[PDB]
């Protein structure tokens, strides 16, 4: 088993840190606007689908099934 | 020769269509005149 | 030149290399065995000899024995609990890569003295690598200590006696015969701690060497 | 000259990528012992005694990657030799 | 509004999610970088292959596209039809399942499979490393992945549409046209926000609210949505997703209806009013 | 003790779905090939642009592929005999909807063929009307998969 | 207790609905595509404004989906055995009415887009007539919804 | 437990599988051969290039055979009631897929052969279309094999 | 045991095997048989080269022979109704493969003989396409051979 808080917290912190800090440290070049927009948009949409993916698995409604042989093998492989 | 070209191209063109109708049509007017610039850069041509 | 060998730098580096190689060489192949026995009301069904083998990386979740169920001459599978291979694999792979780095530094001191004193570029990167190595060794040592404490918790015979349901029933007095030995693990973590302290001292020495 | 690069570059790329992924697969067959999540197939019909002979099979099947990688490396060497013919 | 700075990003990611493969992305980036290395060579090089010309003319697309494709394959844990074993699987062990009133059905399992009912009491929970590899083996993985992928695709589409339509506001303000705002943009945002954000919050609420214990009598979002759209509300036989939602749903219906007249006849009417003012 | 002859309300459903996909796609390529042969004699700069309908000749095969292998995987020894009728439905549904779409795609391919002979600008409208076609196939995929999961 | 063959009729009804609607939309888009290509070759102007009959074809597309979702809702495993035929008839009726609007819109739009070739003022009257075929499709849908309720 | 003589279904399956593939192959060959037979006089240097579509028809014929021999290997009267009609469905599937492939390949060969007869460069696009026809055949094989082994 | 008059299906399989080869080979020796005569007036020196399709149609008929005589040889009173189905499928398969081959041979041969009548150098490529036709016929034969020995 695993705790659901810590992945969400670390990913919130990391992606927010990127999306917020990035635009303020880039140099004032001819292409500052485009790099700022691409970084901001990567951060938002990227953390967004990852959020979707992770909170999909949360709270399963039905468990998977395994074959008998696959079962007997994982009985001795791990956990 | 199958996955990396055929399926890749299909998905690529699908995304292109996606941003040609479902993204572009919302705001982008579609009416305009491309600027032709003059230069003697065509002497390389 | 022999002045480099007589210099405390190479002497300390070789000493740390020897301690580290001995340390993870003994760490990566530790073995042991613990014994017990179960007896029920029917003495024809009692098993007086129950041997369980444990070996590195101490996947207690994987280690097993099939002890008798003591109902109608049956048997059941009792599996130990605890995952220690995480911190253990971390520590040994850390030690192996650190040992590769140690022989690289020793080779630089032996054959590439000229490139080492060249512009004083090599020493600074070597020192920074040593500092990162010291911090991550401290992390690995703390994890290894916590994990071996957890293993010592998991070696309690009373626990493994308790989980197996039929010991809870009448007439089922399971006794541990030979307890596991954890002295080798204590010695190995002691060697790791000495490795840490020695590399901190060598870190200070290399720092003043840079100047 | 003979067997120019224009038709041996393909052999070079194929050999390199093949050695890469077979060494990865052999590593996942001998160290992971080809965990079933990564490799369902197995050649036994009677395993009711224990998992030990299945482990022996895992080393047996991981042994099949060494010949693979080695002679792809031979093929890559020969392809480089063909390329050097200029 | 030049749409280059937005396509330059969102086109990559949408190809990448439509191309959720790890090693294939790796190979695509390998080829892309191979072209990158020999840029100055090919620039001073004459060829006739015109598909090749259109592709090295657009290499800046494909390299970044392939990077995001690799990253998406990392999401799906599908590197050539396989998943990397982080060994975070937390679903089954021996004493637990035997403790669930079970033993040695694998003797009969030589011919059968025996799916385990959920809620063992100790297993489940999140898998931070993406999709749990255990699904790759289960032959009922189709239901899981179908529901998953369908829902995330619908939501991604909603998000992209709702974001992209907002640039008409930039158009309307830059050209001092609030006439396109009054009888235009505003009801547009109204109907879309309602009709799709409602579904988004519905799925989020369902995922956060109900567990497998309450699986019995658990409604579906499909039935709720079609009931709302059809004006049909049974008096019983189907429990609400939450209390009082009937009022909110009918308010949403009438509000969505109320946006249509704003787009039809008010703008011609005000234009005619001004025109008759000039006359 | 399920009824005999049960799994074949799945087998034939899968087969039929891909059958009609195979018809539709092949007709799409039919008309596309005739059209491109017509165009490219006189307008070579439009060749790779006219290859575009060809890639959508294949999506009819992709949709039927998806439905077919979904039915294949969902097929079992014994069925509950409520999912297999859904499989028959969905198979015929998507397959014949896609065949109709394939007819439309081939002929509108001919339309844009005859269109762009004089004016290359019509390329955009060609592609637009072309998008209007495959939406039907995707719609068929929608309902087919709703049935395959019902 | 119920017959083993309950959901045949329902799933076939959904299939018939969507598939005849797909046929209708395909044929409407057929004639629209040919006519638009020709008229657009003649003069560029109405290439973008002649998409509206194709929009009505897309409306014929949404129709079959509406009714198919209704059937999917009211479908179950052990149907009462007197709702499944209602689903059949509903699907058939709506789908073929979509077909009716399909060829009506198609041929009418082709005639209009060709007749506008020298007469820009026919464009509005043809739009009125094409709006009338939507009334036919909507007429059909009415029947479809009434069947959906029961 | 198994109804007797389910193997008849597999027999007819293998038959149909090679049947429709052979039909498609003959259809492609007739058209391609007649097409070259005229124009090899005026462009004899394309005689070498003309082999590319006919071997594609040969691949279709190969596919017919491979499915036939697979079903032959899996044929037996001792079928569990759940594996012979699988051979039937897969055989019908792949056979008529080969038929559609032959249709498209023959007609596209006719169009593209005169296309290259006018202008040599059109060959590449023609080959692109041939590739696509083969991709269709490959999908047919994919689903056919899935049903064959399951 | 052997059920009553179990031989029937094989009794018809031999007939189908020979008679559908009679359709294919007859068409093959018809088409080239007339086209060669039409050509012969202008230039007789290529007549024996142009005869090649006719004998090959005869070879299709020979394929029919081999299957038919195999069926008749295995034909007996004690038939298990398994081999009877095998023989029926084999005969139908080889016969209709011969039919497809005969059609392709006939049309390609007429086109080829007139094409070579116009220009001598195309003869070998004509024979290449003709060889392909026999490759298809051979696949038909081998499928029937598999069934006759199963």
């Amino acid at each position: 088993a695993h705790s659901f808080a810590l992945p969400v917290i670390i990913f919130t912190t990391f992606w927010g840190l990127i999306g917020i800090a990035g635009p303020w440290f880039v140099p004032k070049g001819p292409n500052r606007g485009v790099i700022i927009t691409m970084l901001v948009a990567t951060a938002v949409c990227c953390y967004l689908f990852w959020l979707i993916a992770i909170l999909a698995q949360l709270n399963p409604l039905f468990g998977p099934q395994l074959k008998n042989e696959t079962i007997w093998y994982v009985r001795f492989l791990w956990e | 020769a199958i996955l990396l070209i055929m399926e890749g191209l299909s998905a690529f063109l699908h995304a292109l269509r996606l941003h040609w109708v479902e993204f572009q049509n919302k705001f982008y007017t579609g009416t305009g005149f491309k600027f032709l610039p003059f230069s003697f850069e065509h002497i390389r041509e | 030149q022999f002045r480099v060998v007589k210099e405390p730098l190479g002497f300390v580096k070789v000493l740390q290399w020897v301690f580290a190689i001995f340390a993870f060489a003994t760490c990566g192949s530790y073995t042991g065995e613990l014994r017990l026995s179960v007896e029920c009301a029917n003495k024809t069904e009692s098993a007086l000899n129950i041997e369980v083998e444990f070996e590195y990386p101490f996947r207690l979740h994987q280690v097993y024995f099939d002890a008798p169920s003591c109902v109608k001459g049956g048997t059941t599978k009792i599996f130990l609990v605890g995952d220690y291979s995480s911190s253990a694999e971390f520590f040994v792979t850390v030690a192996v890569f650190a040992f590769l780095y140690s022989m690289g530094a020793l080779a630089t001191y032996i054959f590439l003295q000229n490139k080492y004193r060249e512009n004083n570029k090599g020493p600074m990167m070597d020192f920074l690598a040593t500092a990162v190595f010291a911090f991550m060794w401290l992390v690995s040592s703390s994890a290894w200590a916590k994990g071996l404490s957890d293993v010592k918790m998991a070696t309690d015979p009373e626990n493994i006696i308790k989980e197996m349901p039929m010991c809870r029933q009448t007439g089922n007095t399971c006794k541990e015969l030979r307890d596991p030995v954890t002295s080798g693990l204590n010695t190995s973590v002691v060697f790791g701690f000495l490795n840490l302290v020695l590399w901190v001292g060598n870190l200070w020495f290399v720092f003043k060497e840079t100047g | 000259l003979c067997c120019g690069p224009k038709l041996a570059a393909c052999g070079i790329v194929l050999s390199a990528w093949g050695v890469i992924m077979l060494i990865m697969l052999g590593i996942f067959f001998n160290v992971h012992s080809a965990v079933l999540i990564e490799d369902v197939p197995f050649t036994e019909k009677d395993f009711e005694n224990g998992p030990q002979n299945i482990y022996n099979l895992y080393e047996q099947v991981s042994y099949n990657c060494f010949i693979a990688a080695g002679l792809y490396l031979l093929l890559g060497g020969f392809s480089f030799c063909q390329v050097r013919l200029n | 509004i030049n749409p280059a700075p937005y396509t330059v990003i969102t086109f990559p990611f949408l190809f990448a999610v439509m191309f959720g493969d790890f090693g294939h992305g790796i190979l695509m980036t390998l080829f892309a970088v191979w072209m990158v290395l020999r840029e100055s060579r090919i620039l001073s090089q004459k060829h006739e292959n015109e598909m090749f010309s259109m592709v090295f003319s657009g290499r800046y697309i494909i390299l970044l596209m392939g990077l995001f494709s690799i990253y998406t394959g990392l999401i799906y844990n599908d590197c050539f039809s396989k998943s990397l074993n982080i060994f975070g699987s937390s679903w089954s062990v021996r004493p637990m399942f035997t403790q669930g009133n079970w033993t040695e059905e694998t003797l009969l399992g030589s011919s059968v499979l025996q799916l385990n009912p959920a809620i063992p009491g100790v297993f489940g929970g999140p898998y931070p490393f993406g999709i749990d590899p255990i699904w790759n083996i289960a032959t009922n993985k189709l239901t899981f992945l179908n529901s998953f992928k369908m829902k995330m695709s619908v939501i991604l589409g909603i998000i992209h549409m709702l974001f992209g339509v907002s640039l008409s506001l930039f158009n309307h303000i830059y050209f001092k046209k609030p006439l396109n705002i009054y009888f235009g943009f505003i009801p547009e945002i109204i109907f879309m926000s309602s009709l799709f954000g409602y579904l988004v919050i519905l799925i989020f609420y369902k995922w956060t609210a109900y567990d497998a214990h309450s699986s019995r009598n658990a409604p579906s979002l499909l039935i709720h949505f079609i009931n709302m759209f059809l004006f049909s509300y049974p008096e019983s036989g189907n429990a609400m997703l939450y209390s009082g939602q009937k009022g909110i749903q009918c308010f949403l219906i009438v509000v969505a209806m109320l946006c249509v007249p704003w787009m039809l006849l008010f703008k011609p009417l005000i234009l005619r009013h001004q025109y008759l003012r000039k006359k | 003790n399920n009824p005999e002859y049960s799994s074949f309300f799945g087998v034939m459903g899968a087969s039929s779905a891909m059958v009609f996909s195979a018809m539709g796609a092949a007709y799409g390529t039919a008309k596309s090939g005739t059209g491109i042969a017509a165009m490219s004699v006189m307008r070579p700069e439009l060749i790779m642009k006219s290859i575009i309908p060809v890639v959508m000749a294949g999506i009819i095969a992709i949709y039927g592929l998806v439905v077919a292998v979904l039915i294949a995987n969902s097929l079992t020894d014994g069925i509950t005999l409520y999912r297999s009728f859904l499989q028959l439905g969905a198979g015929l549904s998507v397959g014949l909807s896609g065949l109709a779409a394939g007819f439309a795609i081939g002929i509108v391919g001919d339309a844009g063929v005859r269109g762009t002979a004089q004016q290359p600008r019509l390329f955009v409208g060609m592609i637009l009307i072309l998008i209007f076609a495959e939406v039907l196939g995707l719609y068929g995929l929608i309902v087919a998969l709703i049935l395959s999961t019902k």
